[PDB]
């Protein structure tokens, strides 16, 4: 995937151009402004070493030489000023384009076009993959151009002084150049690197923290944390192997630098004895082509960039390409005037090309007239909504031909369509807009007045009555602070006030009440006549009162006739209507008190590392006054031989000790990194089920926690102390060597400081990976980024989408005008302080000379004050800033503290309270009122009871969220029960034992969720902290006929399984839910919905090895199906949590009651 | 080790011509970094050494013009052309380009002037110095030339001893002549003994003192 | 213009051991190098020891080597050189010297102080004046001398009338016999300046401090 570069910057207009080409000549301009500041100095030096032998002239003669470098500061300042403004402008505007069109073209797309989608990953893609594009493009090439320029003024400027110098300089420059481009590499790529390192376990983390529920009801938590621990020790061998080649590459960087003083000065002293060269043209050639050399190494990182921005362009540029089959947009779509309610259908087919194999409906061929209301009888498994769909265009019908009213949708506008057809689905949803908002989506010009009548027809109107602020009343996400009646309620207000030609209804009473459903259905046939309608519902009541009633069996309508005539003609609606009838703290060092020995090695080394720059200025400002003192030539030469042999060896000491320091506080910092990922997760786990559904601790909050702070807090102990030590030893030695040496310099020279550790800190801030805030401010357009993916099903609704493209454009263009601020400063500070560097030169020379010229010091004593007090600043700048912060380390340790010092209530781990010795099987609930403390608001359960014998099992028969699968936390001591006194055998599950109580009993859960192991790890999950004896494994694979599919896998017992075990189909998955507690043998077995997804004869064998232990082990079946509940033993009818009526299948049928209506879906 | 010899030794050059001198080094001596450095200090009398010529070619700030050094592989010459009056000393070649620094020989110059006739001037021995039983009779010369001559003793006009002390100085930097002492000590036996004590300068220039005392 | 002046000198039995000094002074001292040089009665220079500007770099020549040790001050501008276990050829004149910056090698002499070693004890000078018999002057001048007569060791100043009489001075230099120095000065004056004024001859004598001015009567 290239997009070479002319497709880069196809999104341009003219003044980028302008900006881009003004930036690369005043790039280049910038550039060619060090060479000449050594060219400058080479002959001040000159002029200092020979004046003051027989101090005539020389402070005239450098006050000018300040102007030679005052005017190179002030034209770097305009150059440098000019490239960063004007490339981060290029860039800004070039993104703001390309993001808004990305987001334009990604409204326009085929349905089918979000099956190849998908909704976590096209985030990344409007984020992380436009600031790619935007990383690269912005200045890498600035600075990519900056370096050539300096490279070639190095060469030019040492070959103009002296050739046969700058050759040997250059013929090891190679390794320089690449010992750079490896170091600066390191650099950039080491945040990234380290998420590699951590994938895996990252991802077994998240695995584990959002199914906790699960893994909590059966003993698996030791297998959970050793499986983590696995892949923790994995990541940090990763991670201390690069730790050690990070430092090796840094640590031979410095070794060859200063080997490359010693090899220059070796030779130059050769050369200035011999005659021709002097020590000014010898230190002009040789900084300017090391300068040279080096700076190549700053371009590379620039070069992977481009690479990765025109990768990026590859899928970003690709969405803005295609255009859907049915464009969405389509202005040039034919409309119609005379529009008559119609329908028209004829062999009508279609599959999801998310599965093309399958084709799901075989045939429709319908003719509906103008007001006929049609539902649509049969069975979950026909395929009605897959109609609904197709109707709307929403997809293209693949045989026949679809109409309305003569001419066919498949060449008439969409958006005209998808309108007059107004829709509501089977689980609408609610936006996180003002309510009068999401009622609007009927039109962009709608009336209050509108707004009022339609809720006051569809009666949802008294609970707008009863909430805060009338017309202002906030909804948070998905719209679930109030009622899903209401919910349901208010989706049919929005396909009402959408006054659409025809209606078209998908189950809007999911969860709605009687009177309201009824005056729902007399408000919708209010509108029933001039407009066609069509329902789609399985509550029979909003179904009777239609005009037409059609069947569908097998996909295709086979019962066709109105109410008397399916009544006449025993189909299956026949059948039917006939059984119907914080405050931080610091105490963290101790949390790394075991590694005491990498420290005390470290902080040595640290002090090593922080002297190693005066020892230098020291050495070189020696091996300048010996040229400049009166000497012999055998004097030169012997102490040429011994200074370079001393530039040798403080390279090599650089080398080792750099290399220490590195490797062992890197190796401290990864252990600590991960013993506390271990114990901050071995005491995420034996928290409670309270502290996990709490909101502000989330699976997302939780990860987010666990894979970034300890990292954090890892920074904060070892940085803060290295960096520290290092800086109190280069700098405090500096000062002082400066103050010893020099009585009057350093005063003047310690005013600019500050500035100077500045600079360095900017300049480093820029090569090491600067990052966008964005990124992390923005949050995504705010929140309009997933909501419009997310909850895109709602849009999926209506067109409704340039009132999303619009609230992108608002909410993205604000930020986008702060960051051109931001590049005007940031332009601004960068060149000031570069600047700074060059008249620092001009006023410590000037001043130099005129302390020199009175004999208060030397040559040999200015050189020193400047190299070590001014390179002493500028290296405690490039040092402080690869320190992580401390204010963000310090917080996350106190967040890593309080989670590691949390107490959960009744610990999972604990034998304290009652340990029982006989056990019987009852258990007794008696006035036990709950409700969710997540639920603060919504008391879910208000005081149920039962009775339970042995092997009694007990029917549990409600509704979706009104009390069939409340149980499984009070029973298996999950949520305390608040009100209530249980009896489980008489006794108290509040002082029983907790491992036991779950160990005791085994559940088949509401839906398994499955791991990333074998078969023989995933089965055997079903019963810990015992081994896995086989010979119950190969048989609770038998007992429900899943002993079949296993041994046909490959790898019979060794098989790879996944994540959630996406491989198999269903009838094998929740053959095994089964299976793994086959192996439990709970002596009590909550089933819930074992008949969800399974054929009808397995369903036998599943009920049979149930059965077969049905006696002796108290048995309880929840689910709808009543395949199980005939069979069961007692029934105990659930209406939003109120338990009403009980007793045998022959004692609740003989009266008439709520069970007579449940059993009237499909019986028959 | 590297020693250097002088060619001409002592030198006889008129005032106002053009006079040469030679070093010759054995050894070939030429530094490592490629110059060869061989001075060529000049001394006056009753002077400690001056620079004339350093680095072979180039002359020490503050010389006249015609001192001028030549110097080809292991021969180096010194040509003073127009020789001046305070010109006269002692030269010395000093090679610095190897490992002891030598200083070379010495080689002496002298500006001829024609001739002339000593002055001789005879003294008594001092009544001080007949109490200590000694007596010397000294015998100036001064202003005479050229540096040859000899000077003889007549004691009583037979005795020509042998028991004589010379001395010369040094030419005269403004006159370029010399001077010489013959002084003859004897024990004041020998001396009381003895009456007419003659001194010779050499046709010979004769003058005595005639008593013991006067 | 520069100035180097030494101190130190004078008679040592083999095997002493002194200490020559160098006072430099006009030429910021802390970055020359420095030598010193040795001149031995037969007027025939030699090369003794040489220190660098930095003090950590001396260099001797092959012979002399280990017995003296040169070393320098550089906050006084001195340079010194300490000899020890020295034999009978030792006895010579020491000067300082500097180094010309476009390598020539000495180029600053100092004066010289004189250095002699030997088992001889030190003496005195006796003077006798010289004055021709009865004055009998020979034309419009009159030639008078001055015999200075055995002592050791050799520096001795003969300075006529206080040094008023320098025009016509003509001093002779020492003889060695039996280690006794044999120096004589003279000065030729006029006929009318002898009987008219009187002549003196002033002497010294350092390891004697003897300073004997005799005058010269007819
Ligand atoms: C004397 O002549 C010259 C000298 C110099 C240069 C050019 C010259 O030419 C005239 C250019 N050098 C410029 C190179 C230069 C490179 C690196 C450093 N960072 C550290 O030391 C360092 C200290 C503390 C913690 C850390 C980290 O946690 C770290 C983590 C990941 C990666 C790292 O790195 C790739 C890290 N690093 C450090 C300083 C400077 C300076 C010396
Ligand atoms: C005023 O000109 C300059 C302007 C700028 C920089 C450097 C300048 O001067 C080199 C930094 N640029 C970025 C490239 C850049 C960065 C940093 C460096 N690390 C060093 O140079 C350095 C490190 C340690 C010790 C020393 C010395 O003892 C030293 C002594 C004499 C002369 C020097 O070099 C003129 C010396 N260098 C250094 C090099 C290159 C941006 C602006
Ligand atoms: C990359 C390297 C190993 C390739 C060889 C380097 C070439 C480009 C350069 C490196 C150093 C250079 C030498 C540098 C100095 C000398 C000494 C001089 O008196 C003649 C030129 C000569 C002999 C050069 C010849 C060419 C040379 C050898
Ligand atoms: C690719 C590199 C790192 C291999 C090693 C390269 C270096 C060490 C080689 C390349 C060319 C070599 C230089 C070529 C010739 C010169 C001049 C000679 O009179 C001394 C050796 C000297 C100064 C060499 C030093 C070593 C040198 C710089
Ligand atoms: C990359 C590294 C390990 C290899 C560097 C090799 C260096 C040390 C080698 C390669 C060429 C060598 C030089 C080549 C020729 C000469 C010239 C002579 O007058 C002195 C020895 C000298 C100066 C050599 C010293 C050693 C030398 C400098
Ligand atoms: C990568 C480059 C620098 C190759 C490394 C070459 C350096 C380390 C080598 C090349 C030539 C070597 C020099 C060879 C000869 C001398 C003279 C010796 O009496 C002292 C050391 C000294 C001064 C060496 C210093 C180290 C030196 C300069
Ligand atoms: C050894 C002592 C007595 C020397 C005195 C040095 C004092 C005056 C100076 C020298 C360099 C300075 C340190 C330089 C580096 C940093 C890192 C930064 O992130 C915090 C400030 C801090 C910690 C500075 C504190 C003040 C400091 C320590
Ligand atoms: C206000 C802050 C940032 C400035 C720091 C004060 C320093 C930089 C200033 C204060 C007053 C100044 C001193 C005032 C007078 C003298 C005279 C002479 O001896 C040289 C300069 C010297 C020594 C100045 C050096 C710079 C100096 C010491
Ligand atoms: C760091 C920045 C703000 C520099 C602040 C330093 C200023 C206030 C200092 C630095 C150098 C100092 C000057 C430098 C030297 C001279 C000597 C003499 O001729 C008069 C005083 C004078 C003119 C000083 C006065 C104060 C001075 C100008
Ligand atoms: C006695 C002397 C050293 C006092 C002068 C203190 C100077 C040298 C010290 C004082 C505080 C220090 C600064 C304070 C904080 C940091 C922030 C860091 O991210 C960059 C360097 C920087 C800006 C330091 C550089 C050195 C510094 C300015
Ligand atoms: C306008 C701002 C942001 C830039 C700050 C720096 C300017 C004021 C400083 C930096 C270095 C300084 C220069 C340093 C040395 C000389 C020599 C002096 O005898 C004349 C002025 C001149 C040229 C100075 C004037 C003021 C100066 C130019
Ligand atoms: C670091 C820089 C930018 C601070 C401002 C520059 C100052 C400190 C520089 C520029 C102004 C300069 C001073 C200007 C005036 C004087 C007096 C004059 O007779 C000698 C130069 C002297 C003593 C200068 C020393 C250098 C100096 C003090």
């Amino acid at each position: 995937p290239t997009v070479s570069v002319f497709s880069m910057f196809r999104y341009s207009n003219w003044l980028d151009k302008l900006y881009m080409v003004v930036g690369t000549l005043a790039a280049i301009i910038h550039g060619a402004g060090l060479p000449l500041m050594m060219l400058v100095f080479g002959e001040m030096t000159d002029i200092f070493a020979n004046a003051g032998n027989l101090f005539m002239n020389l402070e005239e003669d450098m006050t000018r030489y300040a102007y030679y470098y005052s005017g190179i500061g002030a034209g770097v300042l305009v150059a440098a000023y000019i490239q960063v403004s004007f490339w981060c402008l290029a860039a800004g505007r070039q993104i703001h384009k390309i993001r808004k069109q990305f987001f334009h073209a990604i409204m326009r797309q085929e349905i089918g076009w979000f099956d190849v989608h998908d909704v976590g990953e096209l985030n990344t893609r409007l984020t992380d993959d436009v600031s790619k594009i935007n990383e690269g493009i912005g200045d890498k090439i600035g600075m990519f151009f900056q370096s050539m320029a300096t490279f070639f003024t190095g060469f030019i400027v040492g070959f103009t002084r002296g050739w046969k110098l700058t050759l040997v300089i250059l013929a090891i420059s190679p390794v320089l150049g690449l010992s750079a481009a490896v170091w600066a590499k390191i650099l950039s790529s080491f945040t990234d690197k380290e998420l590699l390192a951590y994938a895996k376990a990252g991802a077994v983390a998240e695995e584990v923290l959002a199914a906790i529920r699960t893994v909590i009801a059966f003993g698996g938590q030791k297998k959970e944390l050793e499986r983590y621990n696995k892949n923790l020790e994995e990541a940090k061998r990763i991670g201390i192997k690069k730790a050690i080649t990070a430092n090796i590459s840094i640590g031979a960087a410095f070794l060859l630098i200063y080997a490359s003083y010693a090899l220059a000065f070796w030779y130059g002293t050769t050369l200035v004895l011999s005659g021709e060269y002097s020590i000014g043209q010898v230190l002009t050639v040789f900084f300017s082509v090391l300068i040279g050399a080096f700076s190549v190494g700053q371009a590379s990182p620039s070069i992977e960039a481009f690479a990765n921005a025109r990768g990026a362009a590859y899928e970003i540029f690709k969405i803005i390409d295609n255009k859907p089959s049915i464009d969405s947009y389509s202005k040039s779509g034919h409309k119609p005037d005379n529009i008559k309610g119609n329908l028209e259908f004829r062999n009508v087919h279609f599959s999801y090309p998310s599965r093309k194999e399958v084709k799901i409906l075989k045939g429709l061929n319908l003719k509906v007239q103008s007001g006929q209301t049609v539902a649509l009888v049969g069975n979950s498994g026909c395929g009605k909504s897959t109609t609904v769909q197709l109707m709307q265009r929403l997809y293209d019908p693949t045989e026949g031909m679809v109409s309305v009213d003569g001419q066919d949708i498949r060449t008439i506008n969409v958006r005209f369509l998808r309108e007059i057809i107004g829709v509501v689905s089977q689980e609408p949803v609610l936006f996180a807009t003002t309510i009068a908002e999401n009622i609007r989506y009927g039109r962009e010009n709608v009336t209050m007045d509108e707004i009022e009548k339609a809720v006051k027809e569809a009666n949802a109107y008294d609970f707008i009555m009863k909430l805060p602020h009338k017309f202002d009343t906030l909804v948070g996400e998905r719209g679930a602070q109030l009622s899903g009646g209401q919910k349901q309620r208010i989706a049919i207000a929005r396909a009402l006030v959408r006054n659409p030609k025809i209606l078209l209804l998908d189950e809007a009473t999911s969860a709605l009440d009687t009177e309201s459903e009824a005056v729902v259905q007399v408000a919708l046939d209010k509108a029933r006549k001039g407009r066609t309608t069509i329902v789609i519902a399985h509550r029979l009541s909003t179904v009777r009162n239609a005009d037409v009633i059609a069947g569908f069996d097998d996909g295709v309508i086979v019962e066709k006739g109105n109410h008397d005539e399916l009544m006449k003609e025993k189909g299956i609606y026949f059948k039917l209507v006939t059984m119907q009838t914080p405050v931080s703290f610091w105490r963290i060092m101790k949390l790394n008190l075991t590694e005491w020995p990498y420290f005390v090695v470290g902080v040595f080394c640290a002090i090593i590392n922080g002297g190693l720059q005066p020892a230098f200025a020291i050495i070189f400002s020696k091996i300048i006054g010996v040229f400049t003192r009166i000497d012999d030539p055998e004097t030169k030469r012997q102490n040429s031989n011994l200074f370079s042999l001393l530039f040798l060896a403080l390279g090599i000491i650089s080398f080792i000790t750099f290399f220490l320091q590195g490797f062992t506080f890197g190796k401290a910092g990864e252990i600590l990194t991960k013993r506390l990922r271990y114990m901050v997760f071995r005491s995420m786990l034996r928290q409670d089920v309270s502290w996990f559904d709490d909101p502000k601790n989330t699976t997302g909050a939780l990860t987010t926690r666990l894979a970034n702070d300890a990292a954090q807090v890892k920074g904060a102990i070892g940085s803060r102390l290295a960096v520290i030590t290092q800086n109190i030893a280069n700098l405090g030695t500096g000062i002082i060597i400066s103050f010893i040496y020099g009585w009057q310099l350093t005063l003047l020279l310690l005013a600019i400081v500050p500035i100077i550790a500045i600079a360095g800190v900017v300049e480093m801030k820029m090569l090491s990976g600067q990052a966008l805030k964005d990124k992390k401010e923005l949050e995504g357009a705010g929140k309009i980024a997933t909501e419009a993916i997310e909850n895109f099903r709602t849009v999926v609704s209506l067109t409704q989408e340039q009132k999303f493209e619009h609230m992108y454009a608002q909410s993205l263009q604000v930020p986008y005008r702060n960051s051109l601020r931001k590049a005007h400063i940031f332009g601004i500070t960068f060149s000031f302080t570069q600047a700074m560097m060059y008249f620092s030169y001009a006023g410590c020379f000037r001043f130099g000379a005129y302390l020199v010229a009175h004999k208060l010091m030397s040559f040999e004593d200015v050189l020193l004050v400047f190299s070590a007090v001014v390179f002493g600043a500028m290296a405690v700048g490039q040092v402080s800033s690869f320190a992580p912060d401390y204010a963000k380390a310090k917080i996350s340790a106190a967040h890593i503290i309080m989670i590691i010092e949390k107490t959960p209530l009744i610990d999972s781990y604990s034998t304290e309270g009652l340990m029982p010795n006989t056990l019987e099987g009852n258990v007794t609930f008696g006035e036990v009122v709950f409700n969710y403390p997540t639920r603060p608001d919504i008391p879910v359960l208000q005081g149920l009871s039962l009775e339970v014998k042995k092997g009694q099992t007990l029917a549990l028969v409600g509704s979706s969220g009104c009390g069939k699968s409340t149980v499984v936390q009070l029973l298996e001591r999950f949520y305390d029960p608040l009100a209530g006194k249980v009896l489980l055998d008489g006794k108290e599950i509040k002082r029983l034992n907790v491992q036991w109580l779950r160990a005791h009993l085994g559940i088949v859960s509401q839906e398994p969720i499955l791991f990333d192991c074998s078969i023989a790890e995933n089965i055997a999950y079903g019963d810990n902290s015992r081994v896995v004896s086989q010979e119950e494994i190969v048989r609770a694979a038998k007992e429900a006929n899943i002993h079949a599919f296993i041994e046909s896998l490959p790898n019979k017992y060794s098989t790879k399984v996944g994540d959630k075990g996406t491989q198999l189909s269903g009838g094998q998955k929740q053959r095994i839910a089964i299976a793994r507690a086959l192996v439990r043998q709970p002596h009590i077995l909550l089933l819930d919905e074992a008949t969800s997804a399974l054929d009808t004869e397995s369903e036998k064998v599943v009920q049979e090895a149930l059965d077969k232990a049905r006696e002796g082990r108290t048995c309880i079946v929840i689910a709808h199906r009543l395949s199980t509940i005939q069979n069961a033993d007692l029934i105990v009818v659930f209406q939003n949590g109120r338990v009403k009526e009980h007793g045998t299948h022959q004692q609740l049928l003989a009266q008439k009651g709520i069970y007579f209506s449940m059993v009237s879906v499909q019986a028959g | 080790d590297v020693l250097m010899t002088q060619t001409p030794v002592s030198l006889s050059v008129s005032l106002g011509d053009q006079a040469s001198i030679s070093c010759r080094s054995s050894q070939s001596i030429v530094h490592s970094t490629g110059n060869t450095y061989l001075e060529w200090y000049l001394q006056k009398p009753g002077q400690s050494p001056k620079l004339l010529i350093y680095k072979i070619s180039n002359r020490f700030s503050g010389v006249p013009d015609r001192f001028s050094g030549s110097g080809s592989g292991t021969d180096f010459t010194l040509k003073i052309s127009r020789v001046e009056a305070e010109d006269l000393g002692v030269y010395y070649c000093f090679q610095a380009s190897h490992a002891p620094r030598t200083f070379g020989g010495g080689t002496k110059l002298e500006i001829k002037r024609a001739d002339a006739a000593p002055t001789v001037s005879i003294f008594p021995p001092s009544s001080e110095q007949l109490t200590s039983g000694g007596a010397s009779v000294v015998c100036f010369l001064n202003n005479f030339y050229p540096k040859d001559i000899n000077v003889k003793w007549k004691i009583d006009g037979s005795e020509r001893q042998n028991g004589v002390l010379n001395s010369w100085t040094d030419q005269d930097s403004k006159d370029s002549t010399y001077s010489m002492s013959s002084t003859l000590t004897l024990t004041k036996d020998e001396y009381e003994r003895h009456n007419s004590y003659t001194c010779e300068a050499t046709s010979p220039i004769v003058k005595s003192f005639n008593r013991n005392e006067c | 213009e520069v100035i180097l002046v030494e101190s130190g000198g004078g008679l040592v039995k083999p095997g002493g051991s002194l200490k020559l000094s160098c006072a430099a002074s006009g030429f910021t001292f802390s970055s020359y190098t420095m030598s010193w040089v040795r001149q031995t009665p037969e007027k025939r220079l030699e090369w003794v020891a040489t220190i660098s500007s930095g003090g950590g770099n001396t260099y001797y020549p092959d012979s002399v080597k280990g017995r003296f040790t040169i070393s320098r001050d550089n906050a006084k501008n001195n340079l010194y050189l300490q000899m020890s276990s020295l034999r009978s050829e030792d006895t010579a004149l020491y000067y300082c010297a500097r180094y010309y910056r476009y390598e020539a090698w000495f180029a600053s002499w100092g004066q010289g102080t004189l250095v002699t070693v030997s088992a001889a004890k030190t003496t005195a000078p006796s003077v006798y004046p010289l004055a021709p018999v009865c004055g009998d002057t020979t034309g419009s001048s009159v030639t008078l001398g001055c015999l200075v007569k055995g002592y050791f060791p050799e520096p001795v100043t003969l300075t006529w009338n206080s040094g008023s009489l320098s025009s016509g001075v003509h001093t002779f230099p020492a003889v060695l016999q039996s280690d006794l120095y044999t120096l004589s000065s003279s000065v030729t004056v006029t006929s009318s300046t002898w009987p008219s004024q009187s002549i003196t001859c002033n002497v010294a004598h350092p390891a004697s401090s003897t300073k004997v001015d005799k005058k010269i009567e007819p």
